[PDB]
């Protein structure tokens, strides 16, 4: 069972490798979501002292 | 007369017209001599132990290196890619020996591959196979003779 | 069974591989222990310089030269070499035995490097005190005739 | 042997491809997290700097 | 949290992973802990519990002194167990310590254990070893923890692999995602040995009145590329070595006299004279009938200096 397998094995590993090159775009979107809303934090964090 | 000498043969040789300086002379040549003869006998136990050690085992050195050099190049006959991890060969296997080499491949899995034949299904080319003869152990001469 | 092959003639199978590369080298005593075959390279329309393998040959064929290098000053003096024992026992009749071995070529390479100094330094370090020790000794006796 | 190592060859390397592509997912975007703490952390102590 | 908290302090469990002539048990106990201390809730808690089990590992891997393929008493050894183990063992390792505490704290704690962890790969290595086998020391050196860049350099001193640790590199391996930090790892590691300010730390170690074999000094081509410097300093301090020279118990420092005496090589024959300060040909000579081999090497190089010089 390997003469149309050959299809099934570019499919397996195409999506082996996909998969991860999701999870790497998630760790990139994680990181876009990290910086934006570690700049966005004067909305609240910065109006504190005002209050204060 | 110094350019004629050393041209032909000369040392610079400055020296005292009286006795006096020889002892000068003396006593400088002598600063060195007193320790010349060293370098020789320190310079044997070195080379003597270092090669006697290295000796009875570079030869096997050798041999590895060309072990694993022609295996090297083995590999070498062989094709790689990056995004699929699949390793390609060819070998043509005896007729008779359609199954036992298999089994031989088993002795290659139990704990250096997981169950690893790697591959077992065969797609076959109406390439030519090659053939063979043996002289039987026997007759080495008479084939060897008859075939050349 | 046996077939004569010599009132005859033989006809060896082709395999397909579609082997994973994860094996590549650790499984090398595979086929170098017992291989006993033949194969048919597919790596075509690339050379040396373009292939893979050709960049670590270029580091080990320096030890092969290092070596030859050392065999003409291990004659050189007054000994002789004990032959590869192993070729006696190591490579006895056809096993399966060979004995494992992965990297330990390049702890080789470091170690005929280490040696390769210390060879040079001693060749090149004592290669001198002939000459001028001679001319020294010469001035000494020439210091005789200062009577 | 017998023609029938294949369903363990093939199914079994694509079980370690398989299994390699979750480790290293979930490995990547641990890292994500480490690296998303710090760099947060980092920009919140500017955030303070401007607040002192 | 909590759970976890009951599940951790025991006295049979303990057992089940102490068991290590037999595997079974630590096998699982450990895989199942994989699973589970991906989380960082629960990897940092239960790192705050087990501090005393490492040993675990190290028999796990300890092991591979003594090794050969077709020995020993295993069945289906490692299609899925066999050395399932270690790569289950070394990933959860590596993997717990990315609190940069973790590392910061393990690394003074068990220094040498780790340090012949480089043999991991010394030798030997299989498919998933490669990506993990020190890519922990990665994380041991990563600049985002104290001592990031103050106790490597007693890795590097007795290791010395570096060649060979470079020579690790050249061989292609199949997979992109470890040539990166492969190649990091040796640069990072070339950048400050080589940087290792030498007359610096030379002059430092010599007024310590303690002193080790120390070889950055003997690699010396960057080292008397300023040795006029040296001579500036007229390392009179050396003169005081001398007097260090006629005792000596350490083999270490008894060495390096000779060896501290002969980088002249390199060096100028200027030189010489302040040499011919000292000259008492004995000296040296019966230092050269002191021929412990392990000095005595480098012995005949010093021994051997004056003369061969002289051909300088």
């Amino acid at each position: 069972s390997q003469k149309n397998g050959i299809a099934t094995l570019l499919q397996a590993e195409k999506e082996a490798h996909e998969i991860v090159s999701k999870a790497r775009k998630y760790r990139q979107d994680k990181l876009k979501q990290a910086k934006t809303d570690a700049a966005k934090e004067i909305d609240s964090y910065k109006i504190q002292k005002d209050k204060e | 007369i110094r350019k004629i000498a050393e041209s032909l043969d000369a040392n610079l040789y400055d020296v005292d017209s009286s006795n006096e300086g020889r002892s000068q002379q003396l006593a400088k040549v002598n600063k060195n001599l007193s320790d010349l003869y060293t370098v020789l006998k320190t310079t044997s136990t070195t080379l003597e132990s270092e090669l006697y050690a290295i000796a009875k085992e570079l030869d096997s050195w050798f041999q590895d290196v060309t072990r694993e050099k022609a295996i090297f190049e083995i590999l070498n006959k062989s094709n790689y890619d990056t995004n699929r991890k699949i390793l390609i060969a060819e070998g043509w296997i005896p007729r008779d020996e359609l199954a036992t080499l298999q089994a031989r491949l088993g002795e290659m899995i139990a704990r250096l591959g997981i169950d690893v034949p790697s591959i077992i299904q065969v797609l076959d080319t109406n390439h030519t196979p090659p053939t063979f003869h043996r002289t039987n152990k026997f007759t080495a001469g008479f084939q060897s003779i008859c075939d050349c | 069974e046996k077939e004569e092959a010599i009132f005859r003639s033989a006809e060896m199978a082709l395999v397909q591989f579609y082997i994973p590369q994860e094996i590549s080298r650790d499984s090398a005593y595979t086929l170098g222990q017992l291989g006993l075959v033949q194969f048919r390279d597919l790596n075509s329309k690339v050379r040396a310089f373009q292939r893979t393998f050709v960049n670590e040959i270029r580091r080990l064929d320096n030890v092969e030269r290092q070596y030859r290098y050392f065999y003409s000053l291990l004659k050189k003096h007054d000994i002789k070499l004990y032959e590869g024992d192993t070729d006696k026992y190591l490579d006895g009749s056809g096993e399966l035995y060979v004995p494992p071995s992965g990297s330990v070529i390049d702890d080789y390479v470091r170690n005929a490097s280490y040696l390769e100094e210390r060879l040079i330094q001693m060749e090149d370090a004592t290669d001198q005190i002939e000459v001028q020790k001679n001319d020294l000794e010469q001035y000494r006796f020439i210091l005789q005739s200062g009577d | 042997l017998t023609p029938n190592q294949v369903n363990d060859e093939l199914n079994k390397m694509q079980a370690f491809i398989r299994k390699e592509a979750e480790e290293k997912a979930k490995e990547i975007q641990l890292k994500a997290d480490q690296e998303y703490e710090i760099e947060k952390t980092n920009i919140v102590r500017n955030e303070t700097n401007n607040i002192d | 949290v909590k759970l976890v908290e009951k599940l951790l302090k025991n006295n049979n469990l303990i057992n089940i992973l102490q068991n290590i002539e037999q595997m079974d048990t630590c096998y699982v106990c450990i895989r199942l802990l994989q699973e589970l201390a991906v989380i960082p809730e629960y990897r940092d808690v239960i790192w705050l519990h087990e501090k005393k089990f490492m040993p675990t590992l190290f028999k796990i891997l300890q092991r591979a002194t003594d090794s050969q393929l077709a020995t020993r008493i295993v069945a289906t050894n490692s299609n899925h167990l066999g050395i399932q183990l270690q790569y289950h063992s070394l990933l959860l390792i590596w993997l717990l310590t990315f609190n940069p505490v973790f590392a910061n704290e393990l690394v003074q704690k068990y220094l040498s254990d780790f340090l012949d962890l480089l043999k991991l790969v010394k030798i030997t290595i299989k498919e998933k070893v490669s990506r993990l086998c020190i890519s922990i020391i990665l994380q041991c050196c990563s600049t985002r923890v104290k001592q990031h860049k103050k106790v490597i350099k007693q890795l590097l001193l007795l290791g010395n692999a570096l060649p060979t640790v470079q020579s690790l590199s050249e061989r292609k391996y199949s997979d992109e995602e470890l040539r990166q930090d492969i190649s990091n790892l040796k640069e990072i590691l070339e950048n400050e040995y080589q940087e290792l300010t030498s007359f610096d730390e030379y002059s430092s170690e010599l007024k310590s009145g303690r002193l080790e074999w120390s070889p950055v000094h003997k690699s010396e081509k960057f080292w008397r590329e300023n040795a006029v410097r040296l001579n500036e300093k007229n390392y009179e301090l050396l003169k005081i070595l001398t007097k260090l020279l006629e005792v000596s118990d350490d083999p270490q420092v008894l060495a390096v006299a000779a060896h501290d005496v002969g980088e002249y090589v390199r060096h100028y024959p200027r030189g010489k004279r302040v040499i011919e300060q000292l000259g008492g040909k004995q000296l040296v000579m019966n230092h050269m009938h002191h021929e412990d081999q392990q000095v005595r090497y480098n012995a005949l190089l010093a021994v051997q200096k004056l003369m061969v010089h002289n051909w300088e």
